[PDB]
Order: structure tokens, then sequence, then C-alpha cells
RNA sequence: GAAAUUGUUGAAAGGAAGGGCAUUUGAUCAGACAUGGUGUUUUGUGCCCUCUGCUCCUUGUGGGUAGGGGAUCUCGCAU
RNA sequence: GGAAUACUGCCAGCUGGGACUGAGGACUGCGACGUAAGUCAAGGAUGCUGGCAUAAUGGUUAUAUGCCGCCCGUCUUGAAACACGGACCAAGGAGUCUAACGUCUAUGCGAGUGUUUGGGUGUAAAACCCAUACGCGUAAUUGAACGUAGGUUGGGGCCUCGCAAGAGGUGCACAAUCGACCGAUCCUGGAUGGAUUUGGUAAGAGCAUAGCUGUUGGGACCCGAAAG
RNA sequence: AAGCUCGUAUCAGUUUUAUG
């Protein structure tokens, strides 16, 4: 006669195969999803690139009709500033360590993105000897976003190296990629807190071209390199990423 | 199989090992606080840590790339049957030269190696 | 947390062994309380008495609701009427087990429980008084 | 299992961003005002 | 029959020696009775083909063991 | 008047040279090339070539070379220092045992628990059983069921509603509040009615053995002093 | 070290506004 096969055989066969013919199915509803997803990502990177070309031309072109009006233009206040620690753990102050470490400034060479506020600023006033600051542009912004970028799942840290990965966690804001992660970085949007959390605190070598000035320890505005540095902290952190 | 990286080849030895003939070269602790070994101070001999660690997928191979495995009889070498690539027969050092050829016999027919063959033996 | 049992009965072993993976499994949360409690000490996991379970009974719907125990029960004297129920536990005192075995009442272990109610519905776990 | 690095390794960088097709497409940075 | 210690031979090195990182030179020790694997072509065999038997349980998709006939034969072995 | 150039910044622009790294180990995923087949630099080195059994290589030690390293342990002290001991070697050498009182962990039983002071038995200090007493707890401010031997509010958990968020129902231990008997404040006059807090029942949770561990007395981690 | 609840609104050698 013919051996039957085991009935929890035939049990175990019966569920893996209606377990499957679920599975095949999901797998398939999850590529056409992830199509969309990689159209919306393509509308709103390119929608984004727009609206950061139309902003530049706009304020070189409200600029230029100052100048040509004879009259002053204000431009709008800097309202995102990012920190790097440049001293160490060693004889750091008490007030100046909780400061940091609120900051999220555990270790040397490392930062991350501050909101610029009323009560931000004293703070910031307040560690200028231990940290060097200023405004960040678009490109180092994106540039720090895609190499040492990762993100925080819930407890660790995570290399951001994939949209959907940004999706799982940052998607319940409507945040579902890299660019948009850099776009609500660079404009401090509602949910800018979030996504600053999210990204975890930047590791960064040593500049590639030194710091340059003799001694570290003084204020950018008398040769040294802590303070101030506005338009030169992109360059600077271009050289230690 | 992965290379057999030895994080420290040197023996380590205890501190004044040789200045002192009463001084067993089985590695101990420095207690003294005063000691410098214990600092670890420049120049010193190197202390045992953690560091030092192999790792798991080459531990205990030797440079051969087989396993030891101490081998009393017929029946502990036909134990080797299903892993003669990853464990090797060790003779021990009790065997009668005697039971040493027929074990040997028995490796080659299995195909086992032998870490020291012809021991106590002449041809 | 505690994570391992201290005991070194192999049964109980086995019990944290079925009940870790019925919780990682499930997901209902009965299954990781009594998991937990599976790790208590015996001074953490005092004898809930005959009469506990019967005064407790009286909840509504309890008629149906088996009642759980993650310690020992024991005999009470002080009362006459145990509601017939079923209750599960590790062990049974004779007394305890003659008394809900006499009243219509049936005795079951852990995994018995367990694969009756993998998902603890209508389940009611009792705990002992500690003071 | 390892990190690829954006900014260098383009099939990487597309994956990331899908966009960046279209910024190959005429470079998107020497656009003439 | 080991050290502390003592005398000889040899090597080395010379108001000191001792240890650590890396290496040259000198001396010296290990360093497979491994001698394979695969498909093809002759020939002789068996547990191989065929006929005839015996024997153990249980009963089973078995095991053990004999007497007559050949190289349909690579099913294995040795050439 | 117009080119540029000088300088800052951008290129998800191009193109080389140099150094280290090859980690994972049959496919599961995100992506690109292409109408498709298929391919790819896309969740970790692939292919070829060159030397080898009197091998290739690796190993032990003496010296040497570039650099570093105050003599070991103890105690003073805030420090470095002084000082206390150290000629060398083989053996010997020090929180061990006991009685009581505890925490934690494990085992057995459980409102019962403890065979081994003894008796029976015995292959004999071994092994196996328990008649009567005994220690502990099982209940006390006289006595606690009228009720979850308690209403309400939270409360691990369970059930119904629902794809989720959440809503409703039911609730162990535990916590807040207010509760019942029965006695002392403190009135009242040997009671009576009770002033306002009072300590039990509340609902048993305990007994025996094994392990680390703490205190005390015994020599008490070891060596040692004027004496009687 | 061990038990309860809670992963919640629990906090801070941090800053600013209001009560001088």
């Amino acid at each position: 006669e013919k051996i039957l096969t085991p009935e929890s055989q035939l049990k175990k066969s019966k569920a893996q195969q209606k377990t499957a013919e679920q599975v095949a199915a999901e797998r398939a509803a999850r590529k056409a999803a992830n199509k969309e997803k990689r159209a919306i990502i393509l509308e709103r990177n390119a929608a984004y690139q727009k609206e950061y070309e139309t902003a530049e031309r706009n304020i070189i072109q409200a600029k230029r009709d100052a100048k040509a009006a004879g009259s002053y233009y204000v431009e709008a206040q800097h309202k995102l500033v990012f920190v790097v620690r440049i001293k160490g753990i060693n004889k750091i102050p008490p007030k100046p360590r909780k400061v940091l470490q609120l900051l999220r400034l555990t270790r040397i060479n490392s930062g991350t993105f501050v909101k610029v506020t009323k009560a931000t600023l004293e703070l910031l006033k307040l560690i200028e000897p231990y940290v060097a600051y200023g405004y960040p542009s678009y490109s180092t912004i994106r540039q720090l976003v895609y190499k040492r970028g990762f993100g925080k799942i819930n407890k660790q840290r995570v290399p951001l190296s994939d949209n959907a990965i940004i999706e799982a966690n940052l998607g319940k804001y409507g945040i579902l990629s890299i660019d948009d992660l850099i776009h609500e970085i660079i404009t401090v949007g509602p949910h800018f807190k979030q996504a600053n959390n999210f990204l975890w605190p930047f590791k960064l070598s040593n500049p590639s071209g030194g710091w340059g000035v003799p001694r570290k320890f003084k204020h950018f505005i008398q040769g040294g390199s802590f303070g101030n540095r506005e338009e030169f902290i992109n360059k600077l952190v271009k050289s230690m990423n | 199989h992965p290379k057999i990286v030895k994080k420290h080849t040197k023996k380590f030895k205890r501190h004044h090992s040789d200045r002192y003939h009463r001084v067993a070269e089985n590695w101990r602790k420095q207690k003294g606080i005063d000691s410098v070994v214990r600092r670890r101070f420049r120049g010193n001999i190197s202390q045992p840590k953690i560091g030092y660690g192999s790792n798991k997928k080459t531990k205990f191979l030797s440079p051969s790339g087989h396993k030891t495995f101490l081998v009393a009889n017929v029946k502990d070498l036909e134990t080797l049957t299903m892993h003669t690539k990853t464990y090797a027969a060790e003779i021990a050092h009790n065997i009668s030269a005697k039971n040493r050829v027929v074990i040997l016999a028995r490796a080659k027919a299995l195909g086992i190696k032998v870490t020291n063959p012809k021991g106590r033996l002449a041809l | 947390h505690r994570t391992a049992p201290k005991s070194d009965n192999v049964y109980l072993k086995l019990l944290v062994k079925l009940y870790t993976f019925l919780a990682r499994r499930t997901d209902a949360p009965f299954n990781k309380v009594v998991l937990k409690a599976l790790f208590l000490s015996k001074i953490n996991r005092p004898p809930v008495s005959v009469s506990r379970i019967a005064r407790a009974l009286k909840q509504e719907g309890a008629a149906n609701k088996t009642v759980v125990v993650v310690g020992t029960v024991t005999d009470d004297a002080r009362i006459f009427e145990f509601p017939k129920t079923t209750v599960a536990a590790l062990r049974f005192t004779a007394g305890a087990r003659a008394k809900i075995v006499k009243a219509g009442g049936e005795c079951i272990t852990l995994d018995q429980l367990a694969v009756r109610a993998p998902k603890g519905q209508n389940t009611l776990i009792l705990r002992g008084p500690r003071n | 299992v390892l990190k690829k690095n954006p900014l260098k390794n383009k099939q990487v960088l597309l994956r990331l961003n899908p966009y960046a097709k279209v910024f190959a497409a005429e470079k998107l940075g020497s656009k003439k005002a």
C-alpha cells in the first residue's frame, strides 16, 4: 500500500501553503507600494529643489533691488545653528558640562543641530569656550545626513541607508525619505525637534586640513577656534566630515 | 578557514620572574598599590586583559587548521570519523608504543590527522 | 529583571521554557505575567488558600472563569461550600485536592491550563497575601 | 552589513534619492540665471 | 636525583647588570611512509544473474547462512 | 562701453596616482541598465598568474641595533619621601571548627510540620519504618459572619465592542478613603449611652532539611609584650 | 540585593518669562 503522509506533516504543509499564499500577495503589494513611494519621493525632491532655488533667487533679487532702491535690506535672522564639541571631558566646569550633556555633546568632535531661540541663545553663550557653532548651509547639512546620518530606532543607533528606515520611524510626521529629513532639518518646521532627536549625534573626525589657527582655545574673532564662525562653520564641518 | 591571528604570541611572564629565582614564571597580578606593573606604566611587561581575546572562529585551532583532541584508544579515535577535517587525533603521552602503532593504523584508515605521530616508535 | 528561575527543579524549567515560547509567539500579556511569576522565589510565592479561591469566585461570571494560581494551593477548614470550579496550580495539597475534587471541580497543571487557554481566555490569576 | 557611503558609488545614491537621475540629466548645478 | 652553590669545555660579551616594542646576524628545532580523485577499455572473481535449500524473530520498506551452472559485466573489488 | 580675471560657495561634474582593509558565507531586501530575455559597481574578494618535498616557511635562544623602564611588599601622609624586612634556595605557614540568634537562595510538607532521645529491623556505626510525648505555628483589643468572614476609587490580568486609537463590563496582591464585634482613653454613673482613636478577627502561612552570607562566646585569620 | 506600581509626565549642578 501507499505509505500515507503523517497527519501532523499534512497539517504543517497546509499551514505553510496557506501562509505562503498570503505572503506572495503581500510581496506584490509591497512592491507596488514601494514604486508609489519612490514616485512620491521623486516628486517631493523635485519640489524641494525648486523651492530652494526660488528662495535663493528671491533673496538675491531682493538684495539687488534694495541696493538699487537706495535702501537697506535686513536679511532674515538665521534660525538654525550647528554646534560641535571642541574641548575634552576633562576639567570641564559643572554647569557647562551639564549644558553639553543636555545638548548631546558627550564627546569631542561631535555635534548636533540646535534650534535658534531666545532660550537657546543663552545656553550657547554659556558654552562658547568649549563649542564652535555657526549657520550651516544646505550642502553641509545634506553631506552630514548622507555620510554620517544615523537613525535612532527607539533605543539604538541605525545607519540611514534606506528611505524605508526613515519612514518606519519618522513616517508618522510625513517624513518618508532622506531628502524630507534634510528639508525638515534645514527648515525649522513644527516637527523639527522629533527629527533632530531621531538623528544620532554626529561622530565627526578631526579636520583633514587641520584647525588652521595655532591655538584652538581662543575666540574665533581673535584668531581662535571656538565662538561664532557663522560662515566658516560649513568649511569646518566639511573638513571634519 | 579564517586567518589565525594571534593577538599575543609572546608568553606572559610574571614581574621579576627572572630577577629572583623564587618567583615562578606563572603570571600573578601585583597587589601592591605602589607597584608600577599594576599601574601599567610605560615600558613595563604587558598585562593580560580582555583585549587579547582570540576569535571564536579560530580559537583552539592549531596552525594546521585542525583542533586537538586527546585519544586514549581505538574507541576514542573512532569518534573523530565525522570531524576529521575539523579535529585531529592526539595520542596521550602515557600510551605505550604497543597501542600507538594500532592507533596510528586506525587513524590512517579513517584519514584522521595525527598531531604527534611516530612518538616512541622506530623504523 | 529576573530572567531565569533559581529553582533546580527540571519540571519548573520545562514550564518556564514552554511559557517563554507561548508569550513570545502569542503576544498575550497573560502568558507574560505567568512567565514572570514563575521566576518568583518561594518567599515571593505565598500559598493561596482554598478559602481565598472560594471567596474570589464570587466575582461576576466567575463560574466559567477558571482560576489560576502560580504558587501552591492549601486547604482551609474555615469553609465547607467551595464552589464547583477548576483550579490550576503548580502543586495541590492533599486536603485542597480532595476538597476541590469532592466539590465536583477539577485540578490541573499549568501546562494543561495553557493548552486549554493558550490566550488565557476567561483566566483569573490569584496572588497570595504578603502582609 | 557594510555601510555604503553616498556621494560616491552612484548605485547606492540613486536608491536613497531617485531624483539624482533627473539631477544628473542636466547636472542641475550649472543653471544659468 | 632540582634549586641556592661550586669546577671544566664551548659561544658571547666587558667603574655594571636586570625588563619591554620592532628586527638583522650566529647557533639550533619543526617542516605530509600525501602519492590521490574522476570517466572511459580488456580480463578473473564475489555479497553479481539463474536454479535448488536451511535458519532467527515476529509478520515486518527484514537479517544470517549453504549446494549446482558465467563472465550482459562496473552491482563491488583486482588487474 | 564691454569682456574677463581676482575672491567665496555649489556641482546627486569628469579623470588619475599612493596606503590599509577582503570582514559575512546557497536566494529572500532596497536600487540601476534593458520593450523583454537577462545583466549590474545594487545588504563584505572575484578570476588569472608565479615558488614548493634534500620544500616554501615558521619556531627556540646568545649578542647586537633605534627608543623606553629609579628595587620588591608594608605603613606613615594630603604628597614624593624617611622607616619596617629582604644574602640565596627545597620543604613548612596562616578568616579553619563549634553553640545561639538572623537575611537571602533551594528542596519537602503544609495548618500541619520534625523517623534517627529511642523501639522494630538489618547484607550491621551501613540501609529501611514509627507507638507515645515533646518545640514551633495554627487566633486574642474578654472575642471578632450582617457583607469578597468589606462599600467606593485606582490596580497585573480577563471578557464584549473595534482594523487600530480607545469605550464598556469584571478585578488577585497592593495603596487611599470610609466601614462592622469587641476594650482602653476619657466622659457618663457597676452599669448605661458612647468622645474620638484604638488593636485584634480580618482573609491562617507556617514546620523540617541543604548552600553562600552577618553578629556574639569559645584560641577565633597567624606570630608577640611588664605580671600573678 | 530583593518585592509593588508605573513607563509613564518622573526628573535636571541647564536656560528664559511671571509672582520682588
